Parts: structure tokens; sequence; C-alpha cells
């Protein structure tokens, strides 16, 4: 219904390039990149978007009186005229305007410090249908205004930058229950011993195993769920809705081709019927607009994996190399239990691959 | 008013150093329109004092003025008045003055002022640039090339040594010498070559105004000190020639000041 502080939202502007409604989303990187860019969300049926780099968190929301005071040194609700503080929900930096250039605009990126007028944005309504002072609501196409640069958060032709011209910014809720599954987690897949992808120095690790020992703790066995919905993608997770599984350390999607194999293929090969699996309580709703209710607790769960297009059952075959293959029945051990991870492990996990993909570009540019 | 008009202007659109040059060969529309825009955007300055310094969001417009418009001002401060001509530069000096350090005073120096004493010798229509500029070249009152300026501008000032407006050009030199150091020390006896050529009364006032400030140079570093005696002797014999000495005899006892610090053409 409304938007509060400490919520999870996205910022999303829909442009049109030659009669193609492109719903671009705002995505900052961090850990080596002080500039924002655009994330495609329109073509989500064959190339899934990255979700961890486009969700934000509203931290505080003052009026201009309290901001000009505090600069001069619960869960509140937002009103059109408050200067808010966005922050990157993964990286932990605060979004702001910068004094760099790429025209008479300014560029937009993250910064760590919260003082100054740089990381503050007053919302502006973009209708006569709603006006000053009143309460925010879900899906209101709005404008953002820099407190420092006195400029509008403009989409230009593909720069996102702080300009004198205005553009729309639709928002969408993401999240807001302890011990249950929320779309966006990072978790291991326990067996008794957990699901694994092998060590480096190659295969390109595209095989999938079940293993035991210290590889339970290490950074290989990390999996991120990405549900098919754009808005409310950080809701609860209940049975029957499909979701992609992403390998976090490698950045390749866990894809089943029932003829060929169970492999890991890239974003541009991740088809909605190829890899969107679902768990079932047995081994034999669709969409709710909210964060839902509590479905799956972590230790008391038997999640049986089953495809949409084939409907098979991923069971282990016969190091510990019980390789997972989609069988038609499976044994009584496909009720894989779950174990969510903590924030620092996932924070290391994403930055590992983010540095790997830059070091390899450095290596090949040096060998060229 | 300033703030609101500035924001209004920035919504809309209107190489900005290329337009005043490319139209200069080519019908006086855009070269006047851009100079009027410069005059408007320079009139809406934040302040002229610590209101511009010790306050908030008077600096925001000041940042926007230099952020969408960096200077490139040589297309206006140099190339327009060397044959429209006086006024377009008179807007640009205001835009640079209100919004925009001791290196820059020598940067734009002798740009335009070299044509002054040249075109002053036909006193017409473009020689009313100087009667226009009797205030706006003086208001930047507030040795590498400075020896040129006391060369050139005094050679403009001696063009009249407009009528009561020459008092602005008088303080424009008497205060320009006062912030001197070796070339200005030689310039502390420059008008002695014209004090012998003195005997209108302004030629003697140009001697008297620098006469009192002459001793500050040889007080700091202490050839033509005997020539200063030679000018004092022409002043001692010229004192017998004569409010007639209100500008003369004020400097005559001040020649003991010229003896108190060291120890036309």
């Amino acid at each position: 219904q409304f938007l509060r502080t400490d919520d999870e939202v996205v910022l999303q502007c829909t442009a049109t390039i030659h009669k193609e409604q492109q719903k671009l989303c705002l995505a900052a990187e961090g850990f080596g990149n002080r500039l924002c860019f655009l994330e495609s969300t329109s073509n989500s049926k064959n190339v899934p978007p990255d979700l961890s780099i486009c969700t934000f968190v509203l931290e505080q929301s003052l009026s201009v009186r309290a901001l000009q005071e505090m600069l001069a040194n619960g869960h509140r609700t937002l009103l059109y005229g408050h200067a808010i503080l966005l922050r990157h929900s993964y990286s932990g930096m605060y979004l702001c305007c910068l004094s760099t250039s790429r025209k008479l605009a300014f560029d937009v990126g993250l910064q760590e410090d919260t003082t100054g007028e740089a990381c503050w944005w007053t919302i502006h309504p973009a209708s006569k249908q709603r006006s000053e002072g009143e309460k925010v609501r879900v899906g209101d196409d709005l404008i953002l205004v820099s407190v420092s640069s006195e400029r509008y958060l403009h989409l230009s032709y593909l720069h996102v930058d702080a300009a004198f011209q205005q553009t729309l910014w639709s928002v969408a809720p993401i999240s807001s229950a302890q011990g249950y599954l929320i779309g966006g987690d990072v978790l291991r897949l326990l067996h008794g011993e957990c699901l694994t992808v092998p060590s480096g120095e190659h295969e390109q690790r595209r095989t999938v195993h079940y293993e035991g020992g210290a590889v339970s703790v290490h950074a290989r066995s990390l999996w991120r769920l990405e549900t098919l919905r754009v808005a409310w993608s950080g809701s609860h997770i209940r049975w029957g809705q499909p979701f992609r599984l992403r390998h976090v350390t490698t950045g390749k999607y866990l894809s089943l081709m029932e003829d060929k194999s169970l492999l890991l293929m890239d974003k541009e090969k991740a088809d909605v019927k190829s890899t969107a699996f679902t768990f079932r309580s047995s081994k034999e709703r669709k969409e709710v607009d909210g964060m839902g209710t509590s479905e799956i607790k972590y230790g008391d769960s038997v999640c049986f994996i089953q495809h949409i297009g084939t409907g098979l059952w991923l069971t282990y075959q016969s190091s510990i190399q019980r390789k997972a293959i989609m069988h038609h029945e499976g044994h009584m051990d496909d009720g894989l239990n779950l174990s969510r991870s903590q924030h620092e492990e996932s924070r290391t996990a994403r930055v590992i691959r983010s540095t790997v993909f830059l070091f390899n570009r450095f290596i090949r540019g040096l060998d060229a | 008013n300033a703030n609101v008009v500035v924001r209004l202007l920035i919504r809309r659109p209107e190489g900005l150093l290329a337009a005043m040059e490319e139209a200069i060969k080519i019908g006086n529309a855009i070269m006047t329109f851009y100079a009027a825009l410069i005059d408007l955007l320079g009139r809406c300055a934040p302040e002229m004092h610590l209101i511009h310094a010790a306050k908030g969001e008077a600096i925001r417009i000041r940042s926007i003025l230099r952020s969408l418009i960096p200077l490139g001002d040589l297309v206006g401060v140099i190339s327009i008045a060397f044959q429209f001509c006086p006024d377009h530069k008179a807007a640009m000096v205001l835009f640079l003055d209100r919004v925009y350090v001791q290196d820059f005073l020598l940067h734009l120096l002798e740009v335009g002022f070299l044509p002054d004493l040249r075109a002053a010798a036909s006193l017409t229509d473009m020689a009313l640039a100087l009667n226009r500029y009797l205030c706006t070249a003086v208001l930047p009152l507030l040795l590498f090339a400075g020896t040129e300026h006391h060369a050139s501008l005094i050679d403009s000032l001696l063009h009249t040594v407009k009528g009561c407006s020459l008092t602005k050009a008088q303080r424009d030199s008497i205060e320009v010498c006062l912030l001197s150091p070796s070339m200005m020390q030689h310039l502390l006896r420059r008008l002695v070559f014209d004090v012998p050529l003195l005997n209108k009364m302004p030629l003697k006032l140009l001697t008297n105004h620098y006469e009192r400030c002459w001793k500050y140079y040889c007080l700091p570093g202490g050839a033509s000190e005997e020539e200063l005696h030679l000018s004092r002797k022409l002043f001692w014999g010229i004192f017998d020639a004569l409010y007639e000495q209100e500008l003369f005899k004020l400097a005559l006892p001040c020649l003991s000041a010229v003896a108190g610090a060291l120890p036309n053409f």
C-alpha cells in the first residue's frame, strides 16, 4: 500500500526505443565502480536480470527543516517533500550525485560518507492526481530531486545522470518474518553433506555433485534464488512458484537440458522453461501481491526438486561424486534440507566473482 | 528574484566561444543577444561581500554559473574591440568580475588596453569605447608584464593630461602603482620626463599624485636620483613661475620626501 523507511524498493524507468517498451532499472555496482548504469528487465524470459545490484533501502526521511538542522552540526512513512536517503541494499554505500562529467549534467554514483547534501533526494509528485505533503503509495510515478546539485535524476541517451530535465521513476516494493524463506537468499542445500560444484583450475566446473566435509563451509556451495516476478521479488517463498538458481561464486545459471545434461549456462542461455525449478513437499497458488506468509522453515524441510517442463526429480547417481541427475522417480533422499547463510558470507561471495571477472580481463588484455 | 530567474533560465536551453567568433565575420543579432545574456546572468550574482562567502545556497547559483558555462572568455575580452566592439566586452568583464588568483590579474592584462592609446589619437565612434571604459577598466583596481601597463595606460592617461570622468583614470593609476617592484620603482620617476614637459594642470596633477607615492619604492630598496634632483630644480625654478601651486607645491615639499627614503616624450 504505502512505502516506509527500512523497506526494499527498486528504481525503474521505462523508455521506448523504436516501439519497444524497455523497462530499464537503475543498477550501481560498487567495489570498483563509482558510476551507475542500466539493467534490462523487459527481456526477462531469456536473459534474467541481475537483482542484487538494483535493489535499494530507504534509510531516513526528514523534512527540509530537520535536514538543514542536522547538517548544521520505528518505521515512519514517506511524504512527497521529504529528503530521503537511498542506499545500495547489497554494497552498503549511499547513492548520491558526483561532480564528475561525461552537456551541463552531473554523474551519479555511490559514496560511503553520508554527510553533506550529496546523498539526499527530495521526492516530487508527478501528477495533479496527488500533491504535496500527502502519503506515498505503491507504483506512483514520481520525480527525484537532488538536494545538492538541485537537478533531476534524468535518463539520457545510455547515461543515467543528474540533469536539468526531468524523467519518471516508477518504484516497486520488494520486501519488509524470522526463520523462513525470502526470495533473494543465499543458502546451501543440505543432504545429511551438501550440493557442490568442484574446485577451480580448469570443465569450467559445469558439473554438479553432492559432497561432504569442509566444502560445506567454503565459498563454492552458494546458491541465490531469483523468482520470475519483478515487483515483490523479495516476498516469501511458497510452493509452486518457479525460480532460477544462480551459482554465486561463478555467476552461471543451474540449467537442466533433460536430453543433454544438468549444467551451468550463462545469462543469455537461461530459458524460463529450461531451469525454473520448483520444490514440492510431496514427491508427486500462483501470485500474491504482498510479502506473503511463512511457508518453509529452514531445518524442518524436505524440498524435493522438480522441473516445470519435464517434471523429473534430481537424485544422486552412484572424492564423493554422487552426481545429480534428473530421474523419473528418485529415492527417498531428495528431500534436501536447507541452510541460509549470513550477510558477510554472501558479501564475500559476490566480491570474489566481481574481482575474478576483472582480473581475467586484465590477464587477457595483458596477454594480447 | 535572482534565484528564481536563474532556475527558470536553466530549465530551457538558452561551443559558446565559437558563436561570438563565427558570427563576427557574418545582422547584429546573435553577437548582441549573447552579450545581453551575459549581462543578465552576471547581474544575478549571489552577492559582492561575505553574504556570498558566509551563507548557504548563494553558492549554488555561483557553482551553476561556472558549471554550465566555463569561461573561454578570450573570444569576448580580446577579439571584439580591436578595430558591437566596446559593449560586448563590457558585459563579459562583468560576468567574470561577479562570478570569478593573483596570476590571473596578469593573464588578461594588456588585452584591449594596447589599442586604447593607439585609437585615442583620432578623438571617433569606436573611440567612444574609452569614454565607456573609463569605469569598467578602472573597477579592476581590486615584474613580468605590469611594466607594459604603466607604459600603455599612462600613455592613454597622458592623452588627456570624459572630462571630469578622467578622475577615475587618475585613481586607476595612482592606486595601481601603490601595490608595487623594480619596474614600478623606475616608474616612480616616469612622469619626471613629463614634469619637465609640464611647464595642462592635469599633467602636473599626474606628477603630484605619484609624487607622494614615489618614495615608497626607494624606501624598500634604500641612477636617476640625480634626475629627481634635476626635476626638483625645474620645480624650484617653476615654483617662481607661479591654487596654482595646490598641486605643484604639495609635491615641492614632498621632494624632501623624495629625498627622505633613498637616503610628452
